[PDB]
């Protein structure tokens, strides 16, 4: 039922802004979380920022004022709009609806690779 | 501990270093560097009537 | 081999206090009266490896001075620390090693033929040594570690046969040295017509009667006989006619059934051990582990279990008691926060993050995870709270993210100065202290409520024996 | 129950609340 | 947006002294309240002194009043803690906090920490 | 006005060796005494050994007896340690102190320390 | 003087009471003073340079 389908991945100069979107499934995934992770090949997933319901969007310490999260469409999207690419953006992205509380419960949908170069 | 300590005929084993009473008492005792069987007993004591 | 009986023998001194015209109930290591002790007669050869469980009572019927020595040991074949004690013919050599003894050790230096380090040895010169014929008892123990040894030599007029004399005698101490390897078997050393009389002791209670010169006279075993308990519980050598009420016969169990439920799926404690890298703070993951055997111990191989405290209950004896409802909260904290996750301690986790009931009966473990969550780029998947209006109730999450206000400015959700946002990361670096490493912790919450119990430990049911006074085991019951 | 060490060392065993079924033999009240 | 940064040693003689030195940055230092807040291996937080920015006046605990002292500089933004009279008694991790006295009454964001070993 | 400098590695195989060398300057290294004091993470300080300068014997501790050995040199005013069969069990700071015999219980003053990982 | 002897003295008891009234020993001035006859104060080692 939950077929996240990940989209905007592609090959971006360094200094692009790259605008990734996961098109959720046609339920009630609002009222819950939603996170981004990046999974960089040979080492552990690195959270990119939240979503939470009420709209307050957190985002990473480290990555701060660099990317940003946006949802104001109110339908069915979510949107992550990275600005100043660097060479270590080069991972496969993932947008996860249960994060801070799975390891039980949490559904790692599709995921796209991000290059820069 | 108090008391007063005299000589004593009672014939103490070679092994033996103390000495107990019905009531769990230190009775007798041996000095450790001279051989010599000692008897601790308390000095006077009782209550005053007036 | 043959068997003698022990005409009240093995009667040594407890204690080192003199005492006279007293009757002492002493409660220590001896032999009971009337007991079978072993007959091995040497004229043919006699000398087997024997337990050394408690203490041991070596008699000698010896003639020309035959046995010459004793080995203690676990092992005997320089593995093991092993006692060793020689009286050749002037001194006794007394030394804790780690000889090498062959099958038939005997005496020339003959028992041994390797010699390692030792830490103890002693020659105290005494020499532990034809009208009548010698007896020496030796009683060997060996408690709170001191190798305690008494003797007592006796002139013995030789019966028709080779039996133990029927009279009293009270052992010597002899010496008090510091031992204390494990001892569980020994063996005697003889010289190339005698026979020794070994026994086993056991604990007992016996009552001994001082003379004006402070020597044992008799004794009572307080437990061979009806008189002699008679006896004992009324402190005289001398009972007159009547009725005494002594002790109470009270039928001892015969097994111990257990009885417990029908349960085999082992218990889920491995996807919330061995999972991801973990949740937060501030949404630890609950989850109910129902209908399991709960296996602990599988709990201190799969994670290496650091400071265990269980509140209500002990840390072992988890396996043999049946839980109605477990609930198992995850989550992460720092290093020197894992204080704050217990009964009555605040801080900043135990007041906005996950509070403890005072009344909280469960067991919380937490271990540092420095090297799965963790890396040298800056760990910010962590989060938990800081700011709240009030203190968070025992056993509640909080998932709403709603700004704070510090102050007395209307922010309406601006989320700038002065409405800090209630949510912060960690900052889990691999070369910081161990006071700010990423320690995983799981609070295991029970619950005993008069319900058919659904989780206990890997306890095997037996078999329901009715009519017999047995050892009941059930869920909450013993 | 002991009749004195002085006439003899042959005692007795009573055992109450019993039924001579769980523990010369008689059985009382 | 707001970070603290500290300084100081790491390993004082049970007798001695060390400085201590908070480095703020880009802070309203002139209305705030900053402190020291110290952190003793096997228990929780304890509060030290208080440094007050309105008037000046400067508060002590109650086992420190007479061996700790504080000097505030508002010309580079830096405080220093002259600590004298050490004893093996004083092993705390040590925090740089700074606050707002018209606000709540838990400090707002603490620094990383320096760690001394007194003993 | 008078300080220590210690050196040494960062990281030592479970059951190798690593060459410990505290380099001290300006002292009465004759008749002082000078050792090494561990600093295990999450516990105090520990004793080591200790080297006196009267004679040179060198004293171990309870369970380093057979696996610690000390080189002291008077050219140079430097010492060596030698540490042996290591295991995962090893992990503290050592601190190279220097005090003197005729005086108190308590090193005079110790130096920065080194951190060594065996795991 | 210049080859002055150089020996440990450890793992006993010093009893230094025997060392008066035996050839007086004059100038008995202690930098490291103690007029429990030296004991009484149990330290490591000592050493005796003659
Ligand atoms: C102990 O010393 C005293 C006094 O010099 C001496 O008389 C005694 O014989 C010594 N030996 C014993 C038995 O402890
Ligand atoms: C001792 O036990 C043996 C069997 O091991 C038995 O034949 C002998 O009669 C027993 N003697 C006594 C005194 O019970
Ligand atoms: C007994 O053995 C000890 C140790 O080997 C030895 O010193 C002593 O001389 C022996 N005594 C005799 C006379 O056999
Ligand atoms: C105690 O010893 C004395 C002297 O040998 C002796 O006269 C007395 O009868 C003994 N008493 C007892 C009851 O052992």
């Amino acid at each position: 039922e939950v077929q996240l389908v990940e989209s905007g991945g592609g090959l971006v100069q360094p200094g692009g802004s790259l605008r990734l979107s996961c098109a959720a499934s046609d339920s009630s995934f609002y009222d819950y979380e939603m996170s981004w992770v990046r999974q960089v090949p040979g080492k552990t997933p690195e959270w990119i920022g939240s979503m939470y319901p009420s709209g307050r969007t957190y985002i990473n310490p480290s990555l701060k004022s660099l990317v940003t999260i946006s949802r104001d469409n109110s339908e069915n999207m979510l949107y992550l709009q990275m600005n100043s690419l660097r060479a270590e953006d080069t991972a496969m992205y993932y947008c996860v609806s249960n994060w801070a509380s799975g390891s039980t419960g949490d559904y790692w949908g599709q995921g796209t690779l991000v290059t820069v170069s | 501990g108090t008391g007063v300590l005299t000589e004593s005929n009672k014939k103490f084993l070679p092994f033996q270093q103390f000495g107990r009473d019905i009531a769990d008492t230190t009775d007798a005792v041996r000095d450790p560097q001279t051989l010599e069987i000692l008897d601790i007993t308390p000095c006077s004591f009782g209550g005053v009537s007036v | 081999p043959a068997y003698t009986n022990s005409f009240t023998r093995g009667v040594y001194y407890p204690d080192k206090v003199f005492r006279s015209s007293v009757l002492h109930s002493t409660q220590d290591l001896f032999l009971p009266f009337f007991s079978n002790v072993t007959w091995f007669h040497v004229i043919r050869f006699d000398n087997p490896v024997l337990p050394f469980n408690d203490g041991v009572y070596f008699a000698s019927i010896e003639k020309s001075n035959i046995i010459r020595g004793w080995i203690f040991g676990t092992t005997l074949d320089s593995k093991t620390q092993s006692l060793l004690i020689v009286n050749n013919a002037t001194n006794v050599v007394i030394k804790v090693c780690e000889f090498q003894f062959c099958n038939d050790p005997f005496l020339e230096f003959r028992v041994y033929s390797s010699a390692n380090n030792c830490t103890f040895e002693y020659v105290s010169q005494p020499f532990l040594m034809g009208n009548f014929k010698n007896l020496r008892e030796f009683v060997f123990k060996n408690i709170d570690g001191y190798f305690k040894i008494y003797s007592k030599h006796t002139p013995i007029i030789v019966r028709e046969p080779e039996d133990l004399p029927q009279g009293f005698s009270a052992l010597e101490p002899l010496v008090d040295l510091p031992i204390g390897i494990n001892i569980t078997r020994f063996q005697t050393l003889l010289a190339l017509a005698a026979a020794y009389y070994v026994g086993y002791l056991q604990p007992r209670t016996f009552l001994l009667k001082y003379n004006e010169n402070g020597t044992i006279t008799d004794a009572v075993d307080c437990a061979l006989d009806p008189l002699s308990e008679t006896k004992c519980t009324l402190k005289s050598f001398t009972v007159e006619k009547g009725i005494y009420q002594t002790s109470n016969f009270r039928v001892q169990p015969t097994e111990s059934i257990v009885r417990f439920p029908n349960i085999t799926n082992l218990c889920p404690f491995d996807e919330v051990f061995n999972a991801t890298r973990f949740a937060s703070v501030y949404a630890w993951n609950r989850k109910r582990i129902s209908n399991c055997v709960a296996d602990y111990s599988v709990l201190y191989n799969l994670a290496p279990f650091f400071t265990f405290k269980c509140y209500g209950v002990s840390p072992t004896k988890l396996n043999d008691l049946c839980f109605t409802n477990v609930y198992a909260d995850s989550f992460v904290i720092r290093g020197d926060e894992v204080r704050q996750i217990a009964p009555g301690q605040t801080g900043n986790i135990a007041d906005y993050n996950y509070k403890l009931p005072d009344d909280f009966t469960g067991c919380v473990i937490a271990w540092n995870s420095n090297k799965l969550d963790s890396k040298v780029s800056g760990n910010y998947n962590y989060l938990y709270r800081l700011f709240r209006k009030s203190n968070l109730k025992p056993f509640e999450r909080d998932i709403s993210t709603e700004i704070y206000q510090a102050g007395n400015k209307p922010c309406n959700g601006v989320a700038g100065f002065n409405c800090y946002f209630p949510l912060r990361s960690y900052s889990f670096r691999p070369t910081y202290g161990v006071g700010h490493q990423p320690y995983r912790v799981v609070v295991l919450s029970f619950e005993l409520l008069h319900a058919p119990a659904t989780v206990c430990g890997p306890k095997k049911s037996t078999n329901l024996v009715k009519n017999k006074c047995v050892n009941f085991n059930f869920n909450g019951l013993k | 129950i002991t009749p004195g060490t002085n006439t003899s060392n042959q005692v007795a065993v009573l055992y109450q609340g019993v039924n001579c079924t769980e523990v010369n033999v008689f059985q009382t009240r | 947006e707001v970070q603290l940064v500290e300084s100081g040693g790491g390993l004082v003689q049970p007798g001695g002294s060390l400085r201590l030195s908070c480095a703020a940055s880009d802070f309203y230092f002139d209305y705030y309240e900053m402190s020291w807040v110290r952190q003793a291996p096997g228990q929780g937080l304890e509060w030290v002194s208080t440094i007050s920015g309105l008037g000046g006046a400067t508060y002590y605990a109650d086992s420190v009043k007479g061996r700790f002292t504080i000097s505030r500089d508002n010309s580079k933004n830096t405080l220093y803690l002259q600590m004298n009279s050490l004893r093996a008694e004083d092993t705390a991790l040590y925090y740089c906090a700074t606050r707002s006295p018209f606000g709540d009454y838990a400090f707002s964001y603490w620094g990383q920490g320096t760690l001394v070993t007194v003993s």
